[PDB]
């Protein structure tokens, strides 16, 4: 029901705004379920908050959209104080960013990037994220590793569109190169078959010539 | 190394194409030194036996290189380095002699690292032809372990897609006919 | 011409049925060519069955030493595997089915019977042998086909055999390679017995437009993940069995050659030894091409996916 709640707040943001909107955004950061904040950021009233006097909540929402937990630790003075639900949601988002790059995460990295002291609560946060269908993976405790098979994606600041285009172009070029290599293999196999047929017909011609000789 | 191999091949060709059947003393000196560089002891020994004694008597430097080669055959590194740095080598022999000196260092460095889990500092110093103390900092900067109490050194032992596709196509072509 | 085999020549079939060359040789029929359609239908019916034996009739024709199966159809009978000539209960049905098939342009007549052995290999039991003997007493040119749908699925390779019986009293000649099958304890005892009893027909088949439609459609989507790993040969049961049979064949060839060195002037032994060595070599070769193609597909796809960019 997070998407339905997200859409209702989107409809409400089209009208009422201001301190109510900032409190509403704080409720979004506290209400579990919402893992995508890109749709909220594109509302015109969020842009109204940009030129508005209040900016702590906007910088808070901006960090949830693009920043991670370590950036939030750096901005503990310019951001409104979070709740236990807001902190866990941001920690889950940070884990998503970490799992996006590397599919295997050692426990040392988990204890470092997330201000995690007790490993017990680290396991509790990891299982909580998985059971809310955020990340799919497996935990290796003997090697102290977190193997993540699948994870949800994240938002884009419209500056990564160029990177997406470059990646798609690279994929297309690689596919075309593999196709050309396959076609070259077609040609080489056909040439080898033609050479075998030429050898066979040469043998047959030699046999027929000897038969005519005798 | 690559230039030394090219120089060796050129010197080898000149010996085969010798007009009077004998090569110039610089060619023989270069050939003998280059064989020692590559640790080709058999070729160095056979070439020394091939050289007439007249050149050996008229060129005492040739005997000095052979004496070093005998030391290399016996693999007495403290003796090898002493003999290398004892005789003055001409401008055609000094650079290649230093390359042999460097080659001996790398060889003995690898021999100790592979074979010797532990080695006395004096023994390692003798093997590398350097005194003990700066040899220790040379290997500590190499990420090795040294025990000061027992003076023991603990060395730390250290296809493209197109080629694969060509090989697999060769597999199929060979097995198809 | 790919479609030449689909042409039906009635007079030519009548001429072959009047000639009866199979009466001159009990090993006359050596090859069995099966259309895509027939095989597919049979497999589907057997798998719908699941663990119970089903059976049906095969429509087709003969061409030299080759028996050709063009189509098949299920028979509504009980007692497949327990009743001798169970097919007989469907006589009336068979007559009507064929009559109605002729009305829509199915010209080929009965060429054999097929039945399934779910999870116990492909062979002829005492009952199957009695049935096919009767089927070769009135309708001499009859081929018995046996399919294991369960092993097809588990092995990832079609498990089908085509068989013909020997007449009562007649003994088979020296040759009989007999590929070993993993039939259950007592079922395998009876299997050795009946592999000594009958003779298999070299599966030949024919690539056609029916095959072209199937291969194209299924590979496009059922193999969107053309991956399906890449090595269903990983199971060390088929390739390993072929390797062991190869080893046994070459060991027997060496045993024959060693004894043949004392006899001076035995050409037939040399001929047989050379032929056996050649057959073993070709079998090993084809296994090698299969493995190489598997690795090639694996390498191309996994390289592309893992490290495209
Ligand atoms: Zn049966």
């Amino acid at each position: 029901p997070s998407s339905n709640l997200l859409e209702q707040f989107i409809l409400l943001a089209k009208g009422t705004s201001g301190s109510a909107l900032t409190a509403l955004i704080s409720q979004v950061l506290e209400a579990p379920g919402v893992y995508v904040f890109g749709e909220l950021l594109e509302l015109a009233n969020v842009q109204e908050l940009a030129e508005g006097a209040n900016a702590a909540y906007l910088q808070l929402l901006n960090l949830f959209a693009y920043g991670t937990y370590p950036d939030y630790i750096a901005n503990k003075e310019s951001l409104p104080e979070l709740s236990t639900a807001q902190q866990n949601k941001l920690k889950h988002l940070t884990i998503v960013s970490l799992a996006s790059r590397m599919k295997c995460i050692p426990y040392s990295v988990l204890l470092k990037d997330l201000e995690m002291r007790n490993l017990r609560e680290l396991e509790d946060l990891i299982i909580e994220a998985v059971y809310t269908d955020i990340i799919q993976g497996k935990l290796d405790q003997r090697n102290q590793l977190l193997e993540v098979d699948f994870c949800i994606g994240r938002d884009i600041r419209k500056k990564d569109i160029n990177n997406i285009v470059k990646t798609l172009h690279e994929w297309c070029d690689g596919c075309e190169a593999v196709l050309l290599g396959i076609e070259q293999q077609v040609l080489r196999a056909n040439q080898y078959k033609e050479n075998h047929n030429r050898t066979q017909q040469q043998v047959e011609a030699e046999v027929t010539n000897i038969k005519k000789t005798l | 190394a690559f230039s030394f191999k090219k120089l060796l091949d050129q010197c080898e060709n000149q010996e085969l194409e010798a007009p009077g059947g004998i090569a110039t003393p610089p060619v023989y000196g270069q050939l003998l030194a280059l064989y020692l560089l590559h640790n080709d002891m058999n070729n160095a020994r056979y070439l020394w036996k091939r050289i007439p004694p007249a050149i050996k008597s008229a060129n005492s430097e040739l005997g000095g290189i052979w004496s070093v080669g005998q030391r290399i055959w016996q693999r007495d590194f403290p003796g090898i380095y002493t003999t290398i740095n004892a005789h003055q080598w001409s401008e055609t022999v000094q650079p290649i002699m230093e390359a042999l000196r460097d080659a001996t260092r790398r060889r003995a460095f690898a021999l100790v690292s592979q074979a010797y889990t532990s080695i006395i500092a004096d023994d390692f110093a003798a093997f590398v032809g350097l005194p003990v103390e700066e040899a220790v900092k040379g290997i500590l900067e190499q990420g090795w372990q040294a025990d000061s109490t027992t003076r023991m050194v603990l060395p730390r032992k250290p296809i493209p897609n197109e080629q694969q596709l060509a090989r697999l196509t060769d597999y199929v072509a060979f097995l198809e006919n | 011409s790919i479609d030449e085999i689909y042409k039906y020549d009635k007079k030519q079939q009548q001429e072959i049925l009047a000639a009866k060359p199979w009466t001159k040789d009990h090993h006359y029929f050596k090859y069995c060519k099966i259309s895509a359609l027939a095989l597919l239908k049979m497999v589907m019916h057997a798998r719908s069955g699941g663990n119970l034996e089903v059976m049906g009739l095969m429509l087709g024709k003969v061409d030299g030493e080759t028996m050709i199966i063009m189509d098949s159809f299920a028979l509504p009978v009980e007692g497949t595997e327990t009743r001798v000539n169970a097919q007989a209960a469907a006589y009336e049905y068979m007559a009507a089915y064929i009559e109605n098939a002729k009305q829509v342009g199915r010209l080929e007549n009965a060429i054999g019977w097929y039945h399934s052995h779910p999870g116990y290999g492909c062979w002829l039991s005492g009952i199957d042998v009695s049935t096919q003997m009767l089927n070769q007493q009135f309708q001499e040119p009859f081929v018995a086909v046996v399919i294991d749908p369960t092993r097809t699925i588990s092995a990832g390779k079609v498990n089908l055999g085509a068989f013909r019986t020997y007449p009562k009293g007649y003994k088979p000649p020296d040759e009989g390679p007999s590929e070993y099958q993993t039939i259950p304890l007592n079922k395998i005892e009876d299997f050795g017995v009946h592999c000594k009893q009958y003779y298999a027909l070299e599966v030949s088949y024919f690539k056609s437009s029916l095959d072209r439609k199937l291969l194209e459609l299924l590979w496009n989507k059922y193999w969107v993940n053309t991956l399906s790993s890449s090595s269903l040969l990983t199971n060390a049961d088929y390739t390993t069995g072929q390797v062991f049979d190869l080893s046994e064949k070459l060991e027997q060839s060496e045993a024959q050659l060693g004894r043949g060195s004392f006899m001076l002037g035995l050409e037939t032994h040399d001929r047989k030894s050379e032929d056996k060595l050649a057959k073993a070599t070709r079998d090993s070769c084809k296994t090698t091409i299969e493995a190489i193609h598997g690795l090639m597909s694996q390498v191309i796809k996994d390289k592309l996916f893992n490290q495209i960019n």
